[PDB]
């Protein structure tokens, strides 16, 4: 079980944003007890806002907490460079558990947006010849780095096989990630066609292979 | 200075027991309530189990009942995850953290529980750094290099995107470079994948001048120091 989160959320510096965060009336709905932590790279996670609305000490008076029925949500004003982060909010469960959110990646605008640049390899008859297949898809140059990847075997989707990295910057400041659709050579050999479906700030790139 | 070190990840073969340790200081550990959170790479943050002051009360996450039990020593200042049984899944960073507590104020009255007890406050306070485990049955193992060549479908106007791929090695560090250090300008070498096999892989690629494509050799060099594999692949367009 999970709350539920956007995955990403950004703003230019001295914004304000909101990180939604959906449960139920077993966690969320049920309690006053919704806490919020912000996890920086290479940094323990650190507590930002607990019991809906109130800050631990030395925590910005730019983080408010506020909850409306089953959900909870963290408004940051002011955006700062060094509030970037994954944002999780937790909640306190009827059974006495602790349930997380998915996670918020929070980006503070420092470059124009750019959209991703997708190129897909096909498997090469060297992979082929050693009985083995796989469909490489390199996706590069975006910016926030959040992006969604998606696989179809001729039109219907594929979920088995599939290995996506998270993005990581790519010295330029954008970021680049990379997914792998792994194969027999007899599965690449029965479908028409392959795609690689990128999307990106509500916006979609495909590329398709067939074998040829 | 309230501080919580773990220790006891690394890498250990699947089916195997693991004993993940916490060292709590700067804070009376034996008073306050404290959690296991786990990570999986490149996931979000997963409650695993919650232990009472006393060691009395456990509770564990319906992902994990069964296989990780939470234990505490309180004249140790140190709190404990054992596995039974480790599954290629379990890979994650662990997290100690303690249950925000102490008394309950009403009218400027400080409440306590029973056996001068503090109340949780429902709240993760303090975090530690994370020890992270990684559940693979392989043994170092060399990479298979291939192609990733460039085409039609790879050239964005004036420039070609070529690469490698990297596949099944262990463990891992692998370094690529091109035509021997000669080529820096537009290489990205993405971040390893490990896939259900225990194994790694990898893929780095390059931008060149689509004119140089009938010219211009490239050739990715493809280092495995634990193995002592070095690979030297030329990255030439297709029919
Ligand atoms: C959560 O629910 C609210 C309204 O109940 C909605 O406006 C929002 O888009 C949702 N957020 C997520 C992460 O699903």
């Amino acid at each position: 079980s999970a709350l539920t989160q956007p995955a990403s959320v950004s703003g230019s510096p001295g914004q304000t944003i909101t990180i939604s965060c959906n449960g139920t009336s077993s966690d969320v709905g049920g309690f006053d007890s919704v806490s919020w932590y912000q996890q920086s790279p290479g940094k323990a996670p650190k507590v930002m806002v607990f019991d809906v609305s109130h800050r631990p000490s030395g925590i910005s008076n730019r983080f408010s907490g506020s909850k409306s029925g089953n959900t909870a949500s963290l408004t940051i004003s002011g955006l700062h460079i060094e509030d970037e982060g994954d944002y999780f909010c937790s909640s306190l469960t009827d059974r006495s558990h602790r349930i997380f959110g998915g996670g918020t990646k929070v980006t503070v605008l420092g470059q124009p947006k750019a959209a991703p640049s997708v190129t897909l390899f096909p498997p090469s008859s060297e992979e082929l010849q050693a009985n083995k297949a796989t469909l490489v898809c390199l996706i590069s140059d975006f910016y926030p780095g959040a992006v969604t990847v998606a696989w179809k075997a001729d039109s219907s989707p594929v979920k088995a096989g599939v290995e996506t990295t998270t993005p990581s910057k790519q010295s330029n400041n954008k970021y680049a990630a990379s997914s792998y659709l792994s194969l027999t050579p007899e599965q690449w050999k029965s479908h028409k066609s392959y795609s690689c479906q990128v999307t990106h700030e509500g916006s979609t790139v495909e590329k398709t292979v067939a074998p040829t | 200075q309230e501080q919580l070190v773990e220790s006891g990840g690394g890498v250990v073969q699947p089916g195997g027991s693991l004993r993940l340790s916490c060292l709590a200081s700067g804070f009376t550990f034996h008073k306050y309530g404290m959690h296991w959170v786990r990570q999986a790479p490149g996931k979000g943050l997963e409650w695993v189990a919650l232990i009472s002051d006393d060691g009395m009360r456990k509770y564990h996450s319906d992902s994990m009942w069964g296989r990780v039990t939470i234990s505490r020593d309180n004249s140790k200042n140190t709190l404990y995850l054992q596995f039974s049984s480790l599954k290629v899944e379990d890979t994650a960073m662990f997290f100690c953290a303690r249950e925000a507590g102490g008394p309950i104020w009403h009218d400027d009255v400080k409440y306590y529980d029973f056996n001068d007890g503090y109340y949780n406050y429902h709240y993760m306070d303090v975090w530690g750094k994370g020890t992270t485990v990684t559940v693979s049955s392989a043994s170092t193992k060399g990479p298979s290099v291939f192609p990733l060549a460039p085409s039609s479908k790879s050239t964005s106007g004036g420039t070609a995107a070529l690469g490698c791929l990297v596949k099944d090695y262990f463990p891992e560090p692998v370094t690529v470079s091109w035509n021997s250090g000669a080529l820096t300008s537009g290489v990205h070498t993405f971040p390893a994948v490990l896939q259900s096999s225990g194994l790694y892989s990898l893929s780095s690629v390059v931008t060149v001048p689509s004119s140089s494509l009938g010219t211009q050799t490239y050739i990715c060099n493809v280092n495995h120091k634990p193995s002592n594999t070095k690979v030297d692949k030329r990255v030439e367009p297709k029919s």
